[PDB]
């Protein structure tokens, strides 16, 4: 081992826009070209630009995180930001999939 | 060298204060409804009632008297 020295689609990078409240500290992520569309968001329905109605349509290349929540709001925000931080991996991003009790607002979906 | 750019947006970012990033929340849902982001373009002042001053009070500009209008219609 060297011994220590005394001297020494494709994805953007960039800030999400849309910061859900205030003391939300920025964090470089990695972001979509273009900003998807709520209903392409939706796992349940297809719509115009996918058909797909579950997972194993959509026929993802690494596997799942699954959040089973009440609500979707601020702190689910959190949940993602560090997941998507620019420096985790690009190719190891696990799509999240959010198992929500009630249908969130479109604040929160213009958010993520 | 887009990390320059970037770390000069992180350094931009880092040192932005509450009142921009307040502004930023109101100019951003304005954008989002259609509104014009110029025009929400603070309230240094301290105000209070005098009630029957005596008539040697002076008068100090911006101030607003209460009056007692009789009817007009009498
Ligand atoms: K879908
Ligand atoms: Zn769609």
């Amino acid at each position: 081992i060297a011994p220590v020295l005394e001297l020494a689609v494709e994805y953007v990078k960039g800030y999400p826009p849309n910061s859900p409240y205030i003391g939300s500290s920025p964090t470089l992520c990695h972001l979509l070209p273009v900003k998807a569309p709520f209903c392409c968001l939706r796992l349940d329905k297809g719509c115009k630009h996918n058909s797909y109605e579950d997972a194993k349509a959509y026929g993802f290349k690494n596997k799942l995180i699954i959040v089973s929540a009440e609500t979707a709001g601020n702190g689910l925000y959190n949940f993602i930001v560090p997941l998507r931080a620019y420096y985790r991996s690009r190719k190891e991003l696990n799509p999240i999939v959010l198992l929500l009790d009630n249908k969130p607002d479109h604040h929160f979906l213009e958010a993520i | 060298a887009a990390a320059e750019w970037i770390s000069q947006q992180r350094l931009s970012l880092y040192r932005r204060s509450e009142r921009q990033e307040l502004s930023e929340l109101v100019k951003n849902r304005m954008k989002h409804l259609g509104l014009p982001t110029t025009g929400y373009d603070h309230q240094n002042t301290l105000s209070y009632v005098l009630i029957n001053p005596p008539p040697d009070t002076r008068l100090e500009p911006s101030d607003i008297v209460y009056l007692i209008r009789s009817d007009p219609l009498a």
